[PDB]
RNA sequence: CCGGCCGGGAACUCAAAGGAGACUGCCAGUGAUAAACUGGAGGAAGGUGGGGAUGACGUCAAGUCAUCAUGGCCCUUACGACCAGGGCUACACACGUGCUACAAUGGCGCAUACAAAGAGAAGCGACCUCGCGAGAGCAAGCGGACCUCAUAAAGUGCGUCGUAGUCCGGAUUGGAGUCUGCAACUCGACUCCAUGAAGUCGGAAUCGCUAGUAAUCGUGGAUCAGAAUGCCACGGUGAAUAC
RNA sequence: AAGAACCUUACCUGGUCUUGACAUCCACGGAAGUUUUCAGAGAUGAGAAUGUGCCUUCGGGAACCGUGAGACAGGUGCUGC
């Protein structure tokens, strides 16, 4: 009917819905081509749709807010892999072995007191 | 100095806040000053009455003060006369009404303020700092303690150079956050100078 | 690390040329974490390279990278007391990575006009081995060949 | 309707304050949505820890102000009077709004 | 390519050409070409002589070159004759707009000297 | 420079100048107000501005108008 | 921090609350772009100096209540950075535990 | 009327609470019949998962008598106390820590993308008008997941300059102003106009940094009438290398 | 120093004050206050009007103000050996 997965790579939080039909990928009422332009990788969202083939099988209605470009694009990758649960464990055997379902926790480290930014110490004067 | 205040690290976890009230950003600062004004006054007046801590609450313009003390008889006096004398003078400087309650403490040797103030009082009357310190350490272990560290910094015994000396007996884990530790300090103003008296008292594991 | 033998992070394939070799080249070329500007340059360079050479992009980049690739490089160890030049067989992971640095380092200099132009000209000279990157490998070989006495 | 909003510093004092005000309303005269949370305000402070020099060394503090809502959707006569003159719960600020 | 006192550039856009005039900058030059009715994208080589005469009367409105240089020289020389704080600052060769003079001020004070 | 709601002079200096000008030229006025501007009516007077430790006489000319009084009284001495 | 410096600050608070928390009309309302721009606006800034030098809230330094330290202040607590620390880890500022995130 | 606007909905993001969960627990091997460890399952996460707080006995007679307390010693028509200015902002010079540069992965225009964390009642101040712009009026709303400061900038997409002390740099000076504030000259910030300095990657030396780290682009807050390139936080793109 | 135009400000110049700006008293006279004028850089000094309250031992009060008197108040003065 209509399956769902979350995904929330780095502050950003995707919200992927997936249905069986056309090959198109809608996202925030925009097209995938125009929403993600020349930045680094458009096809990170389509990476999970390779081991399990899309072509003209599954249509994707997506919505995302938070982060920037790769934060959102990476969140959609996790969201799609989480969303691909209609064939429970048959897909996740091959999908996990190429990474993908790993959340990838790594958030920006806070600025430490005394340090100039997280790890960057100021300088050193020894006379 | 290099050690965190044992009370402060445990305020959210084990220990409670003494001043327990909410206030909006506008009032907060003035509300905190009147909180100090009574605390400073009430401690100096009730010196011989033997006060450990003062808990203050403020539900909808009404200052409920609570005096945790070892000797509850000296605070109330005769027929609760001194309570009414405190009620009046505290209410003026603070903020309109007053509700002074008095919680007794049957184990006065386990509260850190009382042991520190006892050691302070002894040091001012020319008692040997070791005879005051080790007697307080020995006294509370017999009753029901599991730790009791007692540090005394300063001149001590009219020395030229100042030394720091401590005697503990048992488990006093300052790094364990789950550990309930009564800590309190007091200054002994002698003829030679000031003498500090830090007291830790590990009571329970949780 | 003193006794902390841990493996390296995985990298990603570039969309238009899905591989790995040139994905690293983008990263070495990059400055100020601007992978968008850097990746646009490498495609612009390899498209202008493939036009001139008459090859693809991956095989054009390889027949170029191998010509600036070091077989042996020179370390300096002091075992006993004195300091001499000991050559050593470079590891295959670093081998091609050390080549990609010398291409980019040469392309910082040699101020033609654009970055895409400068890399394209550097890789074209690398294909016909007569650039600055091949000279930097050539000099590294001359140390290893001359200082071969030290094992 | 009466949107009741209340806030406090301790996270586990406000819970029984929100539980009691709901129970003295739900039981006495019906209707309640629930303890609607809202975001916690975390006013941070970064004071210098030493009395002189030593800029690197500081202590960092915060005061978590925990908000809560109630939200009733009918002006009941038993409930509206129970809210006034029957709150108590010290260290927990409350603001009824019609 | 000979308007006002000097202005002789070539192979340069009309907006950037007129920056070379003393007393005309980036924004002033756009106001010249807006009033004259000339595109900024063209260059002086591309322009005709019929269009250059309109630029001559347009820059004649603003105070430029030797007119401006004397206006600046007068205003600085005025301050020094008064003997005000700024005049003392000018003739002593030190920075005027309340600047730091201890570490920096190398632009106004000049390069480094011995002790 | 600041202030579009009237050029600023101290009440005391305004009244002291108005009293001095109507009477006639006399002597240097002791004034500590450096902040105060110079009006057209102040021309002719040799008012004495406080540099910090002493009073510096300043003969006011036609140019000394928009400028404030402290501009003609160097505070810090050097060489 | 000097009883004189603490005692001269109480004049600044008391005398400011008297005049300019009331007579800001002299500067705000009168010195304005309207019909009073002529001699009325001149008489405003003229009469604004007849007032004492103090009264201006900008002349209040805003120092710590307990000690009287000018620097290291915090408006939320009304205290110096030293006394707020001493009071925080002790139990006097409500809800002010040690932060770590 | 086509904007979560609308009834409405309780799935999802989120907000909070309170629970699950990662313990070398399972698996084989190396091991001393240990402790371990090396790989391997599953898992969102794997051997203290990342970061913080937490700082032993004591060292430097380390810093602080100027936060406060404080023993002595000192001053009392004064080293006490009120006021106007001036000074802490001086400038042959030397160093420390920054920032902005020296450009073409850049500069400049016109388009348009996607954040987080804050903060606000003598407060933050829309929207509309006046402004070339600082700002100036009118004033909506919000003690706030309601209102406001608040279009994030890098980044795309087109244009144009084509290696020049340059359309690089944006110093310095002159003029004209703006708000705050009794008051802006010593001695503020910002704006506009014109001006257009050194500088073409830096001698001996030398500093930080082991992944969302360095690097780079915004943003906020605290103190604060006004006055950050500092400090304290926040999130974008996002490396190299560790034999 | 989590932000020096005055303030801050501890420093300088000149003006100035000695129970003092801040405190409790022994007690002399007045409600407290508010509006407003003059000389002065301002601290200050000189006024001119109005108001004249909560309890009566009513020779007094509980506050506030300004005198004379001393217990004194005050010191970011030195000593972190
Ligand atoms: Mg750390
Ligand atoms: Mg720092
Ligand atoms: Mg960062
Ligand atoms: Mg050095
Ligand atoms: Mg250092
Ligand atoms: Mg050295
Ligand atoms: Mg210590
Ligand atoms: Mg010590
Ligand atoms: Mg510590
Ligand atoms: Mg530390
Ligand atoms: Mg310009
Ligand atoms: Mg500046
Ligand atoms: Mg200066
Ligand atoms: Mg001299
Ligand atoms: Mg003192
Ligand atoms: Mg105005
Ligand atoms: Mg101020
Ligand atoms: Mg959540
Ligand atoms: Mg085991
Ligand atoms: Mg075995
Ligand atoms: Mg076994
Ligand atoms: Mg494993
Ligand atoms: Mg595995
Ligand atoms: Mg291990
Ligand atoms: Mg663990
Ligand atoms: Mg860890
Ligand atoms: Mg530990
Ligand atoms: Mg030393
Ligand atoms: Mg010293
Ligand atoms: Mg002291
Ligand atoms: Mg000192
Ligand atoms: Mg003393
Ligand atoms: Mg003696
Ligand atoms: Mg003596
Ligand atoms: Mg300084
Ligand atoms: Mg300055
Ligand atoms: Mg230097
Ligand atoms: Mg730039
Ligand atoms: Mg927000
Ligand atoms: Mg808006
Ligand atoms: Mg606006
Ligand atoms: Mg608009
Ligand atoms: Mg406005
Ligand atoms: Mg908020
Ligand atoms: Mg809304
Ligand atoms: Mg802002
Ligand atoms: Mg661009
Ligand atoms: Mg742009
Ligand atoms: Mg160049
Ligand atoms: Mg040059
Ligand atoms: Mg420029
Ligand atoms: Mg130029
Ligand atoms: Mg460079
Ligand atoms: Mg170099
Ligand atoms: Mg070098
Ligand atoms: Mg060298
Ligand atoms: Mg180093
Ligand atoms: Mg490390
Ligand atoms: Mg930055
Ligand atoms: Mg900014
Ligand atoms: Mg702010
Ligand atoms: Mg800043
Ligand atoms: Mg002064
Ligand atoms: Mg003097
Ligand atoms: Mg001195
Ligand atoms: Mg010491
Ligand atoms: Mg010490
Ligand atoms: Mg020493």
């Amino acid at each position: 009917n209509q399956y769902y997965g979350t995904g929330r790579r780095k502050s950003s939080a995707a919200r992927v819905f997936i249905k069986p039909g056309n090959g198109k990928i809608v996202i925030n009422q925009r097209s995938l081509e125009q929403y993600f332009g020349r930045e680094t990788a458009r096809m990170v969202v389509r990476q999970p749709l390779e081991l399990v083939d899309m072509v003209e099988k599954l249509d994707l209605y997506i919505t995302v807010k938070g982060g920037g470009i790769s934060g959102q694009a990476g969140a959609i990758r996790h969201g799609i892999t989480r969303a691909l649960m209609e064939y429970d464990e048959s897909l996740r055997s091959e999908l996990r072995k190429a990474g993908f379902v790993t959340r990838d926790a790594r958030q920006v480290e806070r600025k430490k007191v005394g340090l100039r930014k997280a790890r960057r110490r100021p300088q050193f004067s020894k006379r | 100095g290099q050690k965190v205040h044992p009370n402060g690290i445990r305020l959210g976890i084990v220990k409670p806040w003494n001043s327990t009230w909410f206030a909006n950003t506008k009032e907060f600062a003035d509300n905190l000053d009147s909180d100090f004004k009574v605390r400073q006054y009430l401690t100096k007046e009730l010196a011989k009455a033997s006060v450990s801590r003062i808990v203050i609450e403020r539900p909808a313009k009404s200052i409920r003060v609570t005096i945790h003390t070892a000797r509850p008889g000296i605070v109330i006096g005769k027929k609760g006369e001194d309570v009414e004398k405190l009620r009046k003078v505290v209410a003026d400087i603070a903020g309109v009404p007053a509700q002074i309650n008095i919680a007794e403490v049957r184990k006065p040797e386990l509260d850190a303020k009382l042991v520190a103030d006892s050691i302070t009082s002894q040091l001012e009357r020319r008692v040997m700092f070791r005879r005051a310190m080790k007697r307080a350490v020995q006294n509370a272990m017999r009753l029901g303690a599991k730790g009791i560290k007692v540090e005394v910094s300063g001149r001590l015994g009219g020395a030229e150079i100042a030394r720091t000396e401590w005697y503990r007996e048992g488990r006093v884990p300052l790094h364990t956050l789950r550990a309930d530790i009564d800590y309190n300090t007091s200054e002994a103003h002698t003829t030679y100078g000031v003498i500090g008296v830090k007291v830790w008292i590990f009571k329970g594991e949780i | 690390p003193r006794r902390r033998v841990i493996g390296q992070r995985k990298i990603l394939p570039d969309p238009k040329f899905g591989s790995e070799l040139l994905a690293k080249f983008v990263n070495i070329l990059m400055v100020d974490g601007k992978k968008s500007t850097a990746e646009s340059i490498v495609y612009s360079a390899l498209e202008t390279l493939a036009q001139r050479s008459g090859k693809s992009e991956l095989e054009a980049f390889e027949v170029a990278l191998e010509n600036v690739r070091p077989t042996v490089e020179v370390k300096s160890r002091r075992v006993g007391g004195s300091t001499y030049q000991v050559p050593v067989e470079v590891r295959p992971v670093r081998r091609n990575a050390l080549a990609m640095r010398w291409i980019v380092e040469a392309a910082r200099k040699r101020g033609d006009k654009s970055m895409a132009l400068r890399l394209a000209n550097e890789l074209s000279d690398a294909a016909e081995n007569k650039g600055t990157a091949v000279k930097k490998r050539e000099d590294v070989h001359r140390m290893a060949e001359a200082n071969k006495a030290f094992a | 309707r009466i949107r009741i909003r209340l806030k406090a510093f301790d996270h586990r004092l406000i819970d029984q304050a929100t539980a009691e005000i709901v129970e003295t309303a739900k039981r006495t005269g019906a209707q309640v949505r629930g303890p609607i949370p809202l975001p916690t305000r975390k006013e941070r402070f970064t004071v210098l820890i030493s009395p002189h020099v030593n800029k690197d060394a500081r202590d960092q503090y915060e005061i978590r102000t925990h908000l809560r809502l109630v939200d009733i959707v009918e002006p009941t006569e038993k409930t509206v009077d129970a809210l006034m003159r029957l709150d108590l719960a010290a260290g927990v600020d409350v603001q009824i709004s019609l | 390519a000979r308007i006002a006192g000097i202005n002789i550039p070539d192979h340069k856009h009309a907006v950037i050409a007129l920056t070379s005039i003393y007393g005309v900058g980036k924004t002033r030059s756009k106001a010249i070409l807006a009033a004259a009715g000339i595109a900024e994208d063209v260059k002086i080589s591309e322009l005709s002589e019929g269009q250059i005469d309109t630029l001559r009367d347009e820059v004649a409105k603003f105070v430029v070159e030797g007119d401006l240089r004397r206006e600046i020289s007068m205003s600085i020389k005025r301050l020094m004759d008064l003997g005000c704080y700024r005049g003392l600052r000018h003739r002593r060769g030190l920075p005027v707009r309340g600047q730091r003079t201890k570490t920096n001020a190398r632009t106004r004070k000049g390069p480094r000297k011995p002790i | 420079r600041s202030l579009k709601k009237g050029p600023f002079i101290d009440l005391h200096l305004l009244k002291k100048v108005e009293k001095a000008v109507e009477s006639g030229d006399k002597k240097p006025l002791r004034t500590w107000s450096r902040r105060s501007t110079i009006f057209p009516n102040m021309i002719g007077l040799t008012i004495a501005v406080h540099n910090g430790r002493q009073h510096v006489p300043v003969f006011v000319t036609d140019e000394m108008v928009g400028h404030k009084l402290g501009e003609f009284a160097p505070t810090r001495t050097y060489r | 921090a000097k009883q004189s410096m603490k005692a001269r600050e109480v004049k600044r608070v008391a005398l400011a609350d008297k005049y300019f928390a009331k007579r800001a009309e002299l500067k705000a309302i009168i010195s304005d772009v309207n019909a009073a721009s002529d001699e009325d606006r001149w008489n405003a800034v003229l009469k604004l100096q007849t007032l004492p030098r103090d009264s201006s809230p900008s002349r209040q330094r805003n120092r710590c209540r307990q000690t009287g330290r000018p620097h290291g202040f915090l408006r939320k607590f009304g205290l110096s950075r030293i006394k707020v620390r001493e009071a925080a880890m002790r139990g006097e500022i409500p809800g002010l535990k040690k932060a770590s995130w």
